[PDB]
């Protein structure tokens, strides 16, 4: 919460956008993952009863 | 520091007075002037991020804030966090725009789903 | 291109196109900006 | 302080419901729902 | 010489809607085919703006706080409006900036003026009473149914007072028009003083007085970031205010006028601290 | 022992939020690594150049986890990819590539 | 104030604004109160002369790889 | 949306170079982001210091693209290795493998 620091931070650019960018892509990364490895099949097949 | 003071649950020793966890952050407190515990959780913070449909189709926006609940900030609880401007519909459709914790969002306003 | 009736125009190289592309690789050429 | 944890996406009963649906369709119809039709 | 004016009917200001207005060019840099986002003093999008009018009896010259900037709008025809003053104590105990264009020539003064309380032009069909301390003068080309729209933007940073104006040919009746129009920079003025209040000054017309028909605009401006569209040609065309709606907001982080379908991640939310709280032995 | 691989990245994900947690404890070469306590004791002519030191002491160690997490990321999303591979080809059909 | 030459990889200094590159003609047509030009990257690409009231482009001098 | 695979690549080597030209005008807590200014305007007793300052800055940069573009180009060399094995499987003979 210091605004000092925030002031001085500034001073070294876009390194925080670039961060932020990684991990987002790294988040997204694991969602397409998962989609990939599971949804495979657009139908929901259910067993029979017996 | 900056906190929510909480009552706490924790049975401190009389020698201790601040309490820290794993990450050895001040996480419980006990008042000098009247000895009981209190929890210091931190202050609600997330991600603000806009959920919208094209220009082309419509200027409608929704606002999530990523894991704050939403009694303090169309207005819908997910476990994602507070989505705002979107109403909630009951009924199931595929994903359009990806809100996270099986909830998805597509324009019809914006319903969330 | 007698081949039994299947026609390959879209994906054989155009002898009018100065690029020797195909119909479909010229297309794809035009849509990456 | 300024680290937080995404939901996942799908959750653990969905991708249960989709290993489930893979093995109705891989016990019921064999190999041929992965190619078309069940 | 000064003159009191005893005829005004009372009534109270009207607010109105600042649309897209009070967008000037931050710099003095050419840009083409870009986007560019600009930390300065603007005006906000779609504000309340002050709305004073000049009817015949409405004569409307009241002393108004300079704050950070001032944006003027002028739906005027005629040309009653001629000029503006500022300072700080409007006496000769500090020093004042004078702007007026009479009926020959564009005049700028900064002296310490001893102003008239009600100080005006007259035409027929008195500012000050005297000026000791004259420290800078400049003299320049004129600037000047409602058919002229008079944008200016008046700032005081480091010392340096700039004049951003610009003039757009309009046929609407009453209010402001809605559209863009980007406010060149005009004066880049070296005075170096305190400016800290204001008043414009108006002409009155002698046939005791009468007021022409005219409406002007005051509004304030805060620090914030625009995002500016510079065409191929280098004029701007249009603007985002990033802290407007979080629309715009996603438009400025995306560096786009244009978003996609989807969800984009813009913005952090604290809580903010609402009280301090000691506790000692 | 049996679900080894899964633990393996649950345990190394959550030791570098530990470690990238634990970096804040180091002043790195600063009087001390609480922002509070230099704002409060020094001038500004010299809390700038501390607050300095502990920028980009911090920024060295926010840059060093993001580039172990894209690397891990890269290995998982190879992992997910022969995943995927093995539920088209061994799930979804019967595969007659060796082991 | 000395001669101004083109097409030549030079030292500029316009209004104290001091660097090398190839200053040659420029078909961009400024505004009158733009003195300077800048690209997508905030660099300064175009420059207005203050002797003779003309736009001309800084293409940045020959440079590359010798292999 | 069709092609959006090749896009995002472009995108991206577009951005991170526009990026690193971007870090040029950050003067890294100096006076000045331009080393010119530095000179005129300073002795070379405070001139190497500044210089430092913007050497560290700009060095931290490059470093961060090169491990980026490392990274992106592991990434597009593993998409490069399957597209050939697509190529030798799909295109000069006929696969088993379902999907
Ligand atoms: C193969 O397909 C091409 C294109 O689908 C056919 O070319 C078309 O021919 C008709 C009449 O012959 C024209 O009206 C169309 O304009 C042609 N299209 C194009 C894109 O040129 C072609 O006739 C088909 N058959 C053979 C044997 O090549
Ligand atoms: C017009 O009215 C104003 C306001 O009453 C007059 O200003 C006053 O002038 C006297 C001069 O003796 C001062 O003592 C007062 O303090 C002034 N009042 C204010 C509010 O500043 C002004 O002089 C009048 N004009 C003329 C020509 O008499
Ligand atoms: C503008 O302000 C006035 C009072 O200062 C208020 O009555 C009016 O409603 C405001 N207009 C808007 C659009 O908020
Ligand atoms: C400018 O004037 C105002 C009031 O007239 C005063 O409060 C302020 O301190 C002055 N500022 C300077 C820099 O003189
Ligand atoms: C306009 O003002 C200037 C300076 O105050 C003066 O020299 C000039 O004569 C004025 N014009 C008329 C028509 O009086
Ligand atoms: C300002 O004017 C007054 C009265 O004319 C005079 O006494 C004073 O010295 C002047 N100040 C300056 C700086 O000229
Ligand atoms: C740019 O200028 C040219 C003439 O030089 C004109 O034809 C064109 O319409 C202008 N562009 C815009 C957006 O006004």
């Amino acid at each position: 919460d210091s605004t000092e620091c925030s002031n001085l931070l500034l001073q070294y650019g876009s390194f925080c956008t670039q961060l932020n960018r990684a991990l987002t892509g790294i988040a997204v990364e694991q969602d397409k993952n998962t989609q990939e490895v599971f949804a495979q099949v657009k139908q929901i097949y259910k067993t029979p009863p017996i | 520091g900056t906190g929510v003071l909480t009552e706490s649950n924790k049975k401190f020793l009389p020698f201790q007075q601040f309490g820290r966890d794993i990450a050895d952050t001040t996480d419980a407190v006990r008042d000098p002037q009247t000895l009981e515990i209190l929890d210091i959780t931190p202050c609600s913070f997330g991600g603000v991020s806009v959920i919208t449909p094209g220009t082309n189709t419509s200027n409608q926006v929704a606002v999530l804030y990523q894991g704050v609940n939403c009694t303090e900030v169309n207005v819908f609880q997910t476990r994602a966090g507070c989505l705002i401007g979107a109403e909630h519909v009951n009924n199931s459709y595929e994903c359009d725009i990806p809100i996270g914790a099986g909830i998805c969002a597509s324009y019809q306003s914006i319903i969330a789903y | 291109k007698d081949f039994g009736g299947f026609n390959f125009s879209q994906i054989l190289p155009d002898p009018s196109k100065p690029s020797k592309r195909s119909p479909i690789e010229d297309l794809l050429f035009n849509k990456v900006t | 302080n300024g680290l937080t944890v995404l939901p996942p996406l799908l959750t653990d009963e969905m991708i249960a419901q989709y290993t489930s649906a893979l093995l109705a369709g891989t016990i019921t119809s064999g190999w041929t729902f992965g190619a078309g039709p069940a | 010489q000064c003159v009191n004016l005893r005829t005004r009917t009372q009534l109270p200001p009207a607010y109105t809607n600042s649309f897209t207005r009070g967008v000037y060019y931050p710099d003095k840099v050419f840009r083409s085919s870009v986007l560019h986002s600009t930390q300065d003093l603007f005006l906000p999008f779609f504000s309340n703006v002050t709305w004073f009018h000049a009817i015949h009896k409405r004569f409307d010259n009241p002393v108004l706080p300079f704050n950070d900037g001032v944006y003027f709008a002028s739906t005027e025809k005629s040309n009653i409006i001629r000029g503006w003053i500022f300072g700080t104590t409007l006496d000769s105990k500090t020093q004042s900036l004078l702007i007026v264009n009479n009926a020959t020539n564009v005049v700028i003064k900064v002296c310490e003026f001893q102003f008239c309380n009600d100080p005006f032009l007259g035409v027929y069909y008195g500012v000050y009473s005297s000026a000791n301390n004259c420290t800078f003068e400049y003299v320049s080309q004129p600037f000047l149914n409602f058919k002229n729209l008079r944008e200016f933007v008046f700032k005081n940073i480091d010392g340096y007072f700039k004049i951003y104006s610009k003039h757009t040919p309009i046929n609407l009746v009453r209010d402001l028009p809605q559209g863009f129009s980007a406010l060149e920079p005009l004066v880049d003025l070296p005075i170096g003083i305190n400016i800290t209040r204001f008043q414009t000054l108006l002409a009155l017309h002698r046939s005791g007085w009468t007021a022409g028909a005219a409406a002007y605009y005051v509004g304030y401006l805060q620090p914030r970031t625009f995002l500016l569209k510079y065409n191929e040609n280098g004029t701007i065309t249009d603007a985002v205010d990033c802290a407007l709606d979080p629309l715009s907001e996603t438009k400025c982080t995306l560096k786009s006028f244009t978003v996609e379908k989807g969800i984009y991640q813009t913005s952090n939310f604290r809580v903010q601290p609402t009280e301090s709280i000691v506790r000692f032995p | 022992s049996a679900l080894g691989k899964l633990q393996n990245v649950v345990n190394q994900n959550a030791q570098a939020l530990n470690t990238l947690v634990k970096q804040l404890s180091s002043n790195f070469g600063a009087i001390s690594s609480v922002l509070n306590d230099i704002l409060s004791r020094l001038d500004p002519p010299e809390a700038e150049v501390q607050i300095d030191r502990l920028i980009t002491g911090r920024l060295q160690s926010l840059q060093t986890y993001v580039t172990q997490q894209l690397i891990r990321a890269a290995e998982i999303r190879a992992s997910a990819n022969l995943a995927a591979t093995k539920m088209s080809e061994c799930v979804l059909g019967q595969s007659k590539r060796v082991d | 104030s000395t001669n101004l030459v083109k097409n030549k990889c030079v030292n500029f200094n316009f209004n104290g604004l001091t660097g090398t590159g190839v200053l040659t003609e420029s078909n961009k047509k400024f505004l009158p109160f733009q003195q300077f030009g800048r690209d997508i990257a905030d660099t300064t690409d175009a420059v207005r002369d203050p002797q003779t009231l003309e736009i001309l482009d800084i293409t940045p001098c020959s440079f590359g790889g010798v292999s």
